[PDB]
């Protein structure tokens, strides 16, 4: 998945998240977190959104 | 998103049944298919699901050693084979779409009826329930047929008001029985004909029964 | 492994009243991964609420869900009569093991209405078949609960009669019930007096309808 144009508007359980990668506001529309799902696919998420932060550092630990 | 399931089955106890579910797309590259059943008048039971890009299914333990759920990518059809069938397996079997990253069953198939019994496909015997001692009740006994369902109308659909078609009850013979009744004005009993129209599709039976006073 | 327990079993409310259904889980459901389904008689379940509190697609505004962990509630704010259904809860946090609640039935409450009682002897045609069914009909009554007892030669019968009850009528909110006495021609011909006796709260005294062969 290249860039993000729309964010997911539905919170995902961390149990369904394998890993994340960031994307930046350069050469690409909006800064976003891209979650790698337990089911292969990637979801765009809003880094300003709260559940995204908590998912990110849960994944880190 | 349509889920189109294969037709009703009748099986002897001890055998197996394979139910299909064709999903509209080629789009189970993003979703999975769940199988959920419901015995008559009972609740919802999960049986298992498959997310096709995993190649393998998960099963509810009540069925664990008995069920196989598969998926074929080329035709976008999911399957559910249940073996060692018993009467408790008599149920409506639904397929339902879900997202692996969530899980709510958001779209459902129309269901497949599987009837497990020793009984043989049999057309109903239809007898009149003749009115007698303001308004009168009359009807039809739809007797000893297998399997469900049966449809009943009156006067080819022209009579609908006051009509009660009771749920069929399973007899101790494994056969089904119901009555369809209607209330009408007493004064019409001599002057109007009442015919119940019974259609039992599984045995290709259509019966029309004149219901007269005596 | 997560058991969902719904209460109450049946909910009786008049139109316009508020409906509150419960789904308690044996374990904490982890990210509100809980759903509500509506099932009207002889129809496929319809998704009402997902994620415990999100109203689904094409779902009327009066439906709402809420709660988290183990306590979940479904709310129908102003009950419509077309809401006569069974409602089911469903956890989906355990992908490998989806589970459902046993279901809560929501029923329209109305004024007490006594049944009309009719008895049908076995038809000539049926006897010519070898069997005899004696049908007793309880028509348009409320509430659902009714006692039907068969008196054959004034002897109170037991377990030789099946009953069937209709779904609550969408128009008048009543129920109808049939109690059938099924026999063989010979067994039917053993006794003379066949009586159906109906007890229901809408009747001040039990109602008997009978005939003689």
């Amino acid at each position: 998945v290249t860039c993000c144009y729309n964010f997911t508007n539905r919170k995902i359980s961390v149990q369904r998240l394998a890993s994340y990668r960031r994307i930046t506001s350069s050469k690409c529309p909006k800064e976003a977190v891209i979650f790698k799902t337990i089911v292969a696919k990637e979801i765009c998420a809003d880094p300003k959104q709260k559940w995204v932060q908590d998912s990110m550092d849960h994944l880190d630990k | 998103v349509e889920l189109v399931q294969s037709g009703a089955e009748v099986k002897k106890p001890g055998s197996s049944v394979k139910v299909s579910c064709k999903a509209s797309g080629g789009t189970f590259s993003s979703y999975g298919i769940s199988w959920v059943r419901q015995a008559p008048g009972q609740g919802l039971e999960w049986m298992g699901g498959i997310i096709p890009i995993f190649g393998t299914a998960n099963y509810a333990q009540k069925f664990q050693g008995r069920v196989t759920i598969t998926a074929d990518e080329s035709t976008s059809t999911a399957y559910m084979e249940l073996s060692s069938l018993r009467s408790e397996d008599t149920a409506v079997y639904y397929c339902a779409r879900y997202d692996g990253i969530y899980g709510e069953l958001d779209f459902w198939g129309q269901g497949t009826l599987v009837t497990v019994s020793s009984a043989s496909t049999k057309g109903p015997s239809v007898f009149p329930l003749a009115p007698s001692s303001g308004t009168a009740a009359l009807g039809c006994l739809v007797k000893d047929y297998f399997p469900e369902p049966v449809t009943v109308s009156w006067n080819s659909g022209a009579l609908t008001s006051g009509v009660h078609t009771f749920p069929a009850v399973l007899q101790s013979s494994g056969l089904y029985s119901l009555s369809s009744v209607v209330t009408v004005p007493s004064s019409s009993l001599g002057t109007q004909t009442y015919i119940c129209n019974v259609n039992h599709k599984p045995s290709n039976t259509k019966v029309d029964k004149k219901v007269e006073p005596k | 492994e997560i058991v969902l327990t719904q209460s109450p079993a049946t909910l009786s409310l008049s139109p316009g009243e508020r409906a509150t259904l419960s789904c308690r889980a044996s374990q904490s459901v982890s990210d509100a991964y809980l759903a509500w389904y509506q099932q009207k008689p002889g129809q496929a379940p319809r998704l009402l609420i997902y994620d415990a509190s999100s109203r689904a697609t094409g779902v009327p505004a009066r439906f709402s869900g809420s709660g988290s962990g183990t306590d979940f509630t479904l709310t129908i704010s102003s009950l419509e009569p077309e809401d006569f259904a069974v409602y089911y809860c469903h956890q989906y946090i355990q992908l490998h093991s989806f589970t459902f609640g046993q279901g809560t039935k929501v029923e329209i409450k109305r004024t007490v209405a006594a049944p009309s009682v009719f008895i049908f002897p076995p038809s000539d045609e049926q006897l010519k078949s070898g069997t005899a069914s004696v049908v007793c009909l309880l028509n348009n009554f409320y509430p659902r609960e009714a006692k039907v007892q068969w008196k054959v030669d004034n002897a109170l019968q037991s377990g030789n009669s099946q009953e069937s009850v209709t779904e609550q009528d969408s128009k008048d909110s009543t129920y109808s019930l049939s109690s059938t006495l099924t026999l063989s021609k010979a067994d039917y011909e053993k006794h003379k007096v066949y009586a159906c006796e109906v007890t229901h709260q809408g009747l001040s005294s039990p109602v008997t309808k009978s005939f003689n062969r």
